[PDB]
């Protein structure tokens, strides 16, 4: 009841709003604060946590890009290796302020596992995901090189009450020129559909992948052939769930009529 | 404030299933001049109590409270007990007590399990009534809550008119290490009125149950077209299995 509560449970709020929705949401949050001014101290770090988890995506006068906290150089710089550049970012008003050239955010030492990794990841991208935009990352670690992999694709068409987005983060570990390449998966799928009602498919999924550490080429292409083996066994593990759920639990509910296939006969019972 | 109802409502139906119960208290905080609204508009999963008394179950809603007080369909009596509480009138009662009777079997017949609960409350020489179900199911999990609200506006002679506006909540969630932790959460609403001639034989408790049938009945299709149909539809847009190849 305190103004700090009314301001926590407003942020509540706006960190859960579905996927293509927020706006939607900030909307309906401003009209039931006593006060606008409330929340003129939250504000950036809530929408900040919010872009960049649900990894939005954005045009550049070279191309699309995306919003992620492993691109984050600044609460409003993100880095767009793919085109060598750095992105400012305005996360209250969902849009971009700047756009300029890379001067030493990007390691040039292991560019080329980079490099290799991201034409993977786009051809990957491009053939598996219809809206999809990617973002390739890589910096040097104890155990060697690591190369992050995020994928981020979305829907919405309020005309037909429904959305959703698919999100990928492999993180991939190497030594580079030999041993293994430990890819630990991250999926999310979000799916909300609201025609009379409300209702919403959510999913968080981890695996974890193995290939050699070679040449970089082969390095990238031997990395995305384990990755899209698990995300299409994943993908297939999904299709089936739904009749499992359908058929199982759901008919284990209530039943389509009652166990001698009549309907009930009110006028006696 | 129809615009912050108008908004709350809206909210609510954008804001995460799973989180209603402490999102729909976060409301209350934020524009407590619409607790009585919204308290009313909005449903969610219904807690279950025991009546000591009767020895058996009911259902917890915001239809059968008074205070911090909930009242028992089997024993008509509150708990916690407090003085000036509202009950049924003694007309009303006979037609809820009868009314509990056949959603029980109702109960038996469609969910084979579960607690129902019927609530009657007075609207002057009409009145109105919720109809209760729940049922877990038992790695994957399902729950199911229905609630039937009908408003009943007799009619001169022999004859009413019921209109009736039916949600059906449903969750189910399973996790594995297939397909990792998946949650399906939602509810659906639906509205229908009716006119009927109420006699002994086809007494209100007949034409209600005759409506709730077929409303949760179609609710149930349409609950198994977008659930397991819609969602996977999307999914399946959001990624291309085949490939563009």
């Amino acid at each position: 009841a305190s103004n700090q509560e009314l301001v926590q449970i407003a942020t509540n709020f706006l960190l859960n709003a579905p996927p293509c929705e927020f706006m939607e949401v900030v909307s309906d949050v401003r009209a039931l604060l006593p006060s606008e001014s409330l929340l003129n101290a939250s504000a950036g770090s809530t929408f900040r946590e919010y872009n960049t988890s649900q990894m939005v995506s954005v045009q550049t006068s070279k191309g699309s890009a995306l919003i992620t906290k492993e691109g984050e150089i600044s609460n409003n710089e993100y880095l767009d290796p793919k085109n060598k550049q750095v992105i400012t970012y305005d996360h209250i008003k969902q849009e971009v302020t700047g756009e300029r050239s890379a001067s030493g955010e990007i390691e040039q030492d292991i560019e080329q596992y980079r490099a290799a990794f991201d034409e993977e990841a786009t051809k990957y991208c491009n053939e598996y995901y219809p809206n999809g935009v990617s973002a390739v990352y890589g910096t040097k670690v104890s155990e060697g090189i690591k190369i992050t992999v995020c994928i981020s694709t979305c829907i919405y068409k309020p005309n037909a009450f429904y959305s959703g987005r698919w999100r990928s983060v492999w993180t991939c570990t190497f030594k580079p020129g030999s041993g293994n390449v430990t890819s630990n998966g991250k999926v999310q799928v979000n799916v909300h559909y609201f025609e009379d009602g409300n209702v919403q498919l959510n999913t968080v999924t981890q695996k974890q992948t193995t290939s050699p550490s070679a040449d970089a080429q082969s390095t990238a292409v031997n990395a995305f052939k384990a990755i899209g083996k698990a995300e299409l066994n994943l993908h297939t593990a999904l299709d089936n769930n739904y009749s499992t759920m359908g058929d199982t639990t759901f008919k284990a509910l209530r039943r389509a009529l009652p166990i001698n296939r009549t309907k009930i006969n009110w006028q006696k019972v | 404030t129809e615009k912050q109802l108008s908004c709350c409502l809206d909210l609510m139906r954008r804001l995460p299933p799973s989180q209603i119960e402490d999102n729909l208290a976060g409301l209350l905080d934020l524009v407590p001049d619409l607790t009585e609204d919204l308290l009313s508009s909005i449903d969610q999963p219904l807690k279950v109590a025991y009546d000591a008394v009767s020895k058996k179950d009911y259902l917890l809603c915001d239809y059968n409270r008074d205070a911090d007080s909930y009242r028992s369909p089997w024993s008509n009596k509150y708990d916690p007990p407090l003085s000036g509480a509202c009950y049924p009138s003694s007309k009303l009662r006979d037609i809820e007590v009868q009314a509990n009777e056949i959603f029980e079997i109702y109960l038996n017949l469609y969910f084979e399990g579960g607690v129902s609960s019927v609530y009657c409350w007075d609207l002057d020489d009409n009145f109105a009534a919720v109809v209760l179900m729940k049922k877990t199911q038992d790695p994957m999990r399902g729950t199911w809550d229905s609630i039937h609200v009908v408003e009943v506006k007799l009619g001169k002679k022999d004859k009413a008119v019921y209109k009736l506006t039916s949600t059906v909540m449903l969750s189910i969630e399973t996790d594995n290490d297939n397909t990792g932790k998946v949650n399906l959460a939602g509810s659906l609403t639906r509205q229908d009125e009716k006119e009927y001639t109420f006699n002994e034989v086809d007494t209100h408790c007949v034409n209600i149950g005759k409506m709730v049938e077929d409303m949760e009945s179609k609710l149930r299709q349409t609950l198994e077209t977008i659930y397991f149909g819609k969602t996977k539809e999307v999914v399946n847009t959001l990624r291309n299995a085949t490939g563009n190849s």
